[PDB]
């Protein structure tokens, strides 16, 4: 038994609604179960046997279905609810659905930006990394130039965002560019600037070595 | 009720491998134990599951000879053992109680590669509220867990996942204080990595 789920990953409103979608490859008469997973944590049963809600789950969770067609609902959507779902048949053996990651939009937010130094320990070595939080912030979106005494540096670079955050919808990232420690002594100024819907204008962050 | 699985695994290509998952709390053999396939990105897949007592083992088609189940009753402890491992094994495996509060196992990463473990090195990242932070550059394999002053710094802490360059994993994390309390007050991140045994605290100066 295949079961198919759609979408692979999703962005809903605040306060709106959302549906998810499986598809068992043979009738699994009404054997289906519903999982939030938040990282880091439970796999949380929600709804099983199609319908039945699990205990302390809100009215706003909704499960449908019966043969091979099921569906699943959330409605006033909170920051919470930020997860990826999986539909799980029980008819015969187990099977998970593919997922459905869950974004819950929010007020778009400017990041705060943080540039660092390489660390004197890191000096010892023949490398030096020049890293850049640009914290809570929504649109995902977001371009990270460095700029090393003006010019644009694109190779080298490390980028990773966090999850969003489950309690104020924001994402953070964290850009890292890694150069020798003598090419990083041969420059002065380094910028770490930040392409996001909320400004017009980069918001930039920079120090200087020989300062 | 207590499921805890056992520690991270490094294994070359070829070679087999067993994972635990000691039972503790409740009656083994009142449930079944499943092993489930987590990701990396998304989704998680069922291998199977073992009956303590019964000895009734259940699998995946696609983990049939792949994966064995066995189960130590005067241990309390369901085992899986992987074999003829090749990198598409290389996830998080987690065993859970067959759920009729549920309860899951905390998770066991293996790692199939021919790399051998490096440590990470890491680096403290000093400049209303201000932002530290620590780089825990080029270690293998996954995973790191990265603290602040031992658990009471949080709220303010964003660690990253890793990101694999050139054969090593580097991640960082920074954490956001009010200014009122650095450098009065001491920041240390905390960064253990298990596969090699190492737990690396950082003042923050
Ligand atoms: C979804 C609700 C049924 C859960 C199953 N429980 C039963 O089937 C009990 C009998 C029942 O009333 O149908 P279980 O937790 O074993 O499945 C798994 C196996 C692997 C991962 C997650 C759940
Ligand atoms: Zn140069
Ligand atoms: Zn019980
Ligand atoms: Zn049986």
């Amino acid at each position: 038994i295949e079961l198919t789920q759609s979408p692979s990953s999703l962005s809903a409103s605040l306060g709106g609604k959302v549906t998810i979608t499986c598809k068992a490859s043979q009738d699994i008469k009404k054997y289906i179960g519903w999982y939030q997973h938040k990282p880091g944590k439970q796999p949380r049963l929600l709804i099983h046997y199609t319908s039945t809600l699990l205990p302390g789950i809100p009215s706003r969770f909704r499960g449908s279905g019966s043969g091979r067609d099921y569906s699943f609902s959330i409605s006033n959507l909170e920051p919470e609810d930020i997860a990826t779902y999986y539909c799980l048949q029980y008819y015969n053996l187990r099977t998970f659905g593919g997922g459905t990651k869950l974004e819950i939009k929010r007020a778009d937010a400017a990041p705060t930006v943080s540039i660092f130094p390489p660390s004197s320990e890191q000096l010892t070595s023949g490398g030096a990394s020049v890293v850049c939080f640009l914290n809570n912030f929504y649109s995902k979106d977001i371009n990270v130039k460095w700029k090393i005494d003006g010019s644009e540096r694109q190779n080298g670079v490390l980028n990773s965002w966090t999850d969003q955050d489950s309690k104020d919808s924001t994402y953070s990232m964290s850009s890292t560019l890694t150069l020798t420690k003598d090419e990083y002594e041969r420059h002065n100024s380094y910028t770490c600037e930040a392409t996001h819907k909320t400004s017009t204008s980069p918001i930039v962050k920079s120090f200087n070595r020989n300062e | 009720v207590q499921l805890q699985e056992s520690d991270a695994e490094l294994v070359k290509p070829g070679a087999s491998v067993k994972i635990s998952c000691k039972a503790s709390g409740y009656t083994f053999t009142d449930h079944v134990i499943h092993w489930v396939k987590q990701k990396p990105e998304q989704g998680l897949e069922w291998i199977g599951y073992i009956s303590p007592g019964n000895g009734d083992i259940k699998y995946n088609e696609k983990f049939k000879g792949k994966a064995t189940l066995t189960a130590d009753k005067s241990s309390s402890t369901a085992y899986m053992q992987l074999n003829s491992l090749t990198s598409e094994d290389s996830a998080v495996y987690l065993c859970k109680r067959g759920y009729y509060v549920d309860y899951w196992g905390q998770g066991t990463t293996l790692t199939v590669s021919s790399a051998k473990t490096t440590p990470p090195s890491v680096y403290p990242l000093a400049p209303s509220m201000v932002t530290l932070g620590c780089l825990v550059k080029g270690y293998f394999p996954e995973p790191v867990t990265v603290t602040w002053n031992s658990g009471s710094l949080s709220s303010g802490v964003h660690t990253f996942p890793a990101v694999l360059q050139s054969d090593l994993y580097t991640l960082s994390s920074s954490v956001t204080v009010p200014s009122s309390t650095w450098p009065s007050e001491t920041v240390t991140c905390n960064v253990a990595h298990p596969a090699s045994s190492t737990k690396v605290d950082k003042k923050i100066e």
